[PDB]
RNA sequence: CUCUAACUAUAAAAAUCUCUCUUCUC
RNA sequence: ACCCACUCGGCACCUUACGAGAAAUCAAAGUCUUUGGGUUCUGGGGGGAGUAUGGUCGCAAGGCUGAAACUUAAAGGAAUUGACGGAAGGGCACCACCAGGAGUGGAGCCUGCGGCUUAAUUUGACCAACACGGGGAAACUCACCAGGUCCAGACACAAUAAGGAUUGACAGAUUGAGAGCUCUUUCUUGAUUUUGUGGGUGGUGGUGCAUGGCCGUUCUUAGUUGGUGGAGUGAUUUGUCUGCUUAAUUGCGAUAACGAACGAGACCUUAACCUACUAAAUAGGGUUGCUGGCACUUGCCGGUUGACUCUUCUUAGAGGGACUAUCGGUUUCAAGCCGAUGGAAGUUUGAGGCAAUAACAGGUCUGUGAUGCCCUUAGACGUUCUGGGCCGCACGCGCGCUACACUGACGGAGCCAGCGAGUACAACCUUGGCCGAGAGGUCUGGGUAAUCUUGUGAAACUCCGUCGUGCUGGGGAUAGAGCAUUGUAAUUAUUGCUCUUCAACGAGGAAUUCCUAGUAAGCGCAAGUCAUCAGCUUGCGUUGAUUACGUCCCUGCCCUUUGUACACACC
RNA sequence: UUCGGGUCUUGUAAUUGGAAUGAGUACAAUGUAAAUACCUUAACGAGGAACAACUGGAGGGCAAGUCUGGUGCCAGCAGCCG
């Protein structure tokens, strides 16, 4: 298709030179990712699917003016989920700037093992949870080949992840789509939130990107 | 929202369909694609802007 | 809106009128005199011209292709 | 002006003697039958009708007790009701 | 880098309302 | 007794989320899915119901304890956007009011509705229906009614059928008809047709609550919208606002907002002003001719398509001109307001034309050969012809017209416009000359138009007289008779004209309409309806004011704040 | 070069052929106290292989129709919303 893609941000700038080789410098840094484009380069093989459209009024003086709510969730089932939730006047529309808004909001996951480590990680490393809402999600590891006991909306969130395994809890008013997304987002964006035995040991703190790379950004 | 893609295309300041009539329903509603700026008032809604109308008979 | 009833009719019926069609009706109009010579029972048009017979109702004979203007007392 | 509309094979007609609450009504049928009668389908908030209407019902003849009413004539309709004669004439219903 | 001043002052009466609600998918 | 610092304990308070909550919010309502400091009481959808019963306390009132049968898909909490408020703040509007003007509502009539009536009195609208559908219909229109015609039923197939599928008709009965519509008789005509099936057309037939288009209205107000960004879990919100200013979401600005888009403005038409340009026998003027008259001084008022010349007015092109220009006040001194002066013009210069998002179950199938569906499609709801109706009349209502008189009516005389329009394959605008008292008639001549009607010599108005407060010379409805015009046709009076009867009407209750400057109002003319007919409408001009130059009191509109048990939204 | 052989395969057609088999009957024998029945097995036993698979549902919850005809807030459907 045709795609120039200008950059505006000294870290679309890196990107698009071809100076951040791997989305986890981005993560690591805790660098601010605004476009899309970006992590279009990093992750090539991002799929989505449309969770949830959902209409929306607001009442005025002449009618109901309705707008569309898209629930967007993207990955690329290899440890890698963005959640993208958006308003919109068309459907296509909506749905369109949903699964860009997933796309900005990609987020790293920790998957571990339930037990002895012998394979590639298949579940969770520790239990997490989130709230959003009042729907509260909780998301427990479970041995090899279990599958994904979870409603069909965190089911396919979990798939996108590429979890293969994993016990799911919920409490509150799961019925709302957003809601449950979003906690279950919360959990396991948690994930890597939770320090660990084998996570002790401190590290160098190595440079940022765009620091040592400052040079091929500001555009001149 | 092709009819659109292709006038603004052509480098048109831009365009606009309404599509009115029973829309996949037995109710009449009307449907409004536009895209770019259309003026209102003032006969450049006659120097620029050129409309046309027309009917369309279907089952 | 509008609100009609059927239509009530008082008058029978007018049928349309049948052509009285006549099988062998055209050796009617002449007459073989023996084999050989034939003449023709019917009276010829002088307007349209030999051939065309006059129609004979009653004290009259009547044309048929310039039918309207020629009736003409026996 | 609209044509009126006789009964047939088990609806009959029938006058309000005094109008109940929540659609229900007490109609004198022309069997000497003081029944109860149902407003219907068609007739629950689309034509309005009173004490003392000229009213028309069809039975039902699992149950003789409640009847459901189905339409009304205009107090004109009624005066041809009333020529022709289908109804007993010796009640007065006037303005 | 020093600071507490101006002001009023209106109450009459008004009860009730028969329909009908209609899809968002690139 | 204060002041400074600290500490313990108490009623409290401000900020914040880095914690908690469905949120409003909480420094506890935190330390709760990373769930366990001790402990008591209470709740398991709403209603029935804190009811009955049984205890128990009380003199009594009533307290404590306290269900079920049954019924129900919700009841309820917090918040968001609207709508509403006889809630608040700030602004607006003569479809609001104040100060007024002219009125309507009282009377006649004309027209449009309702109702009644009728064979039919065809129908759609009930601020935003009612002189509206261009709806001033005698025929047509037409859609209604009593009747009479025809197929303008393509096409395919079958069927008859060229020893006749069929068509048409003189004359008579019949008919309203000179209709071969139907019959009496017979004659004519040739494969186009006729009778059955499918199908198709036609329909002012139904459904604007199936639709398009258009228009009206919400809403003449200034209001809408999305892209990145911020706040919310969210519906949503900020941008779109505390102020001041504006006709304006118009600007000055302040700012989790920054840039933008539609609307407003800008923009076009029109009305001005152009002794500046271009010019003009289809517009005007001067000088001079050739004349007329009067004056007698060379001058006045005229006529001529004779000449020369000019463009001030009349035209229409390119342009100019006003942008609140200068000055003075007032303004966080900024947006802007007020005043004076110069101006043609200083209300956005006046008046308009387009005119946003969203919507109405607003109207229109009756404008469309726009149209989906339904109905009908042969004695038809198709089409045409004749006649009637759309106009009836015990009655209510809505636009108006003429009036109730002296600022007048009636006679004479004066004599003043601007928009228009106008004949060809038809017959229009009509001058002028003769007739008639008039309407009108006739004979000629111009004009396919700055040329001719036309300077549309219009009315109101002005001057001089008659009338004289008397329903009178006001008012001219209702009728009688006659004369003409258009029309195939005028009765149920088309319309005009002549003579007569001359009715109600004494400035019109409650109530209610429109309008702030060449405006209202008075007065007419042109154009659209038009063969003839306006009391209608759209435009134009004549005479031309009183009273405001403000307000939110009534009726509403815009923004903000607040409350809501409303969202089919205070009907 | 349009093709197009179908070069390589996979379905749809009341076309069309040859196989295999029971569910049934039934010599036997086994079975059983005696018999059924089962396991084995002679001889028969499939062409529309009529030797014929129903029960519910097709708006959502919840997989599957905004196909045709009928009824028009009736008849009825619907566990709830409808
Ligand atoms: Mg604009
Ligand atoms: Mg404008
Ligand atoms: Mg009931
Ligand atoms: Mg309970
Ligand atoms: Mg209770
Ligand atoms: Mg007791
Ligand atoms: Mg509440
Ligand atoms: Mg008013
Ligand atoms: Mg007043
Ligand atoms: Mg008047
Ligand atoms: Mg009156
Ligand atoms: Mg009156
Ligand atoms: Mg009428
Ligand atoms: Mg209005
Ligand atoms: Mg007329
Ligand atoms: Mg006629
Ligand atoms: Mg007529
Ligand atoms: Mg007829
Ligand atoms: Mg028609
Ligand atoms: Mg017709
Ligand atoms: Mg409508
Ligand atoms: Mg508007
Ligand atoms: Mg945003
Ligand atoms: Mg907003
Ligand atoms: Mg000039
Ligand atoms: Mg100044
Ligand atoms: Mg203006
Ligand atoms: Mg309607
Ligand atoms: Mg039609
Ligand atoms: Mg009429
Ligand atoms: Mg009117
Ligand atoms: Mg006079
Ligand atoms: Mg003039
Ligand atoms: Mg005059
Ligand atoms: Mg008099
Ligand atoms: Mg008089
Ligand atoms: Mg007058
Ligand atoms: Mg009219
Ligand atoms: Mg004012
Ligand atoms: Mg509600
Ligand atoms: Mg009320
Ligand atoms: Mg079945
Ligand atoms: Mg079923
Ligand atoms: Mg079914
Ligand atoms: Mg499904
Ligand atoms: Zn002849």
């Amino acid at each position: 298709e045709e795609k120039g893609w200008v950059p505006v941000t000294k870290l679309g700038r890196l990107v698009k030179a071809g100076k951040i080789s791997s989305i986890e410098e981005i993560f690591l840094h805790s660098l601010p990712v605004k476009e899309f484009q970006i992590i279009d380069q990093l992750l090539p093989n991002l799929k989505d699917e449309v969770m949830n459209i959902k209409p929306v009024q607001k009442q005025t003086r002449a009618g109901q003016r309705t707008r569309f709510k898209a629930v967007v969730v993207v990955g690329d089932s290899n440890g890698h989920v963005g959640l993208g939730i958006k308003t919109a006047k068309e459907v296509a529309g909506a749905i369109r700037a949903g699964i860009i808004i997933a796309k900005l909001s990609v987020i790293p996951i920790r998957r571990g093992y339930w037990g002895t480590n012998l394979g590639q990680p298949h579940s969770l490393a520790t239990k997490t949870s989130g709230k959003c809402g009042s729907v509260s999600v909780r998301l427990i590891p479970a041995p090899r080949g279990s599958g994904i006991v979870a409603s069909p909306a965190v089911k396919k969130l979990m798939q996108l992840a590429g979890v293969e395994d994993v016990y799911t809890s919920s409490t509150g008013s799961t019925r709302t789509l957003e809601n449950t997304l979003k906690a279950a987002f919360v959990a396991i964006g948690n994930t890597y939130g939770f320090l660990t035995p084998n996570l002790w040991e401190v590290q160098a703190l190595t440079p940022s990107p765009m620091d040592v790379y400052a040079d091929y950004a500001t555009a001149s | 929202y092709g009819v659109v893609r292709y006038v603004m295309e052509s480098g048109a300041k831009g365009c606009e369909v309404v599509i009115s009539g029973k829309l996949r329903a037995a109710r009449a509603k009307s449907m409004k694609f536009a895209d770019g700026f259309l003026i209102h008032s003032g006969q450049p809604v006659n120097d620029f802007i050129e409309t046309a109308t027309r009917h369309v008979l279907l089952r | 809106g509008k609100k009609r009833k059927k239509k009530v009719y008082t008058t029978p019926k007018k049928i349309r009128h049948k052509h009285k069609k006549v099988k062998l009706a055209v050796l009617n109009y002449y007459k073989v005199d023996d084999e050989g010579k034939v003449a023709k029972l019917r009276k010829e048009c002088p307007n349209c011209g030999p051939g065309i017979f006059l129609a004979n109702h009653g004290d009259r004979f009547y044309c048929g292709k310039c039918h309207s203007t020629f009736a003409t007392q026996k | 002006k609209r044509e009126l509309i006789y009964k047939e094979e088990g609806q009959e007609y029938a006058q309000i003697t005094k109008m109940l609450g929540n659609g229900r009504v007490e109609a004198s049928c022309f069997d000497g039958n003081k029944r109860m009668a149902h407003i219907r389908g068609k007739l629950r908030k689309k034509v309005w009708m009173g004490q003392g209407d000229i009213i028309l019902v069809s039975l039902r003849d699992f149950q003789d007790d409640q009847c459901d009413v189905v339409h009304k004539y205009n107090l004109d309709e009624a005066r041809t009701l009333k020529n022709q004669g289908e109804l007993p004439e010796n009640a007065k219903i006037n303005e």
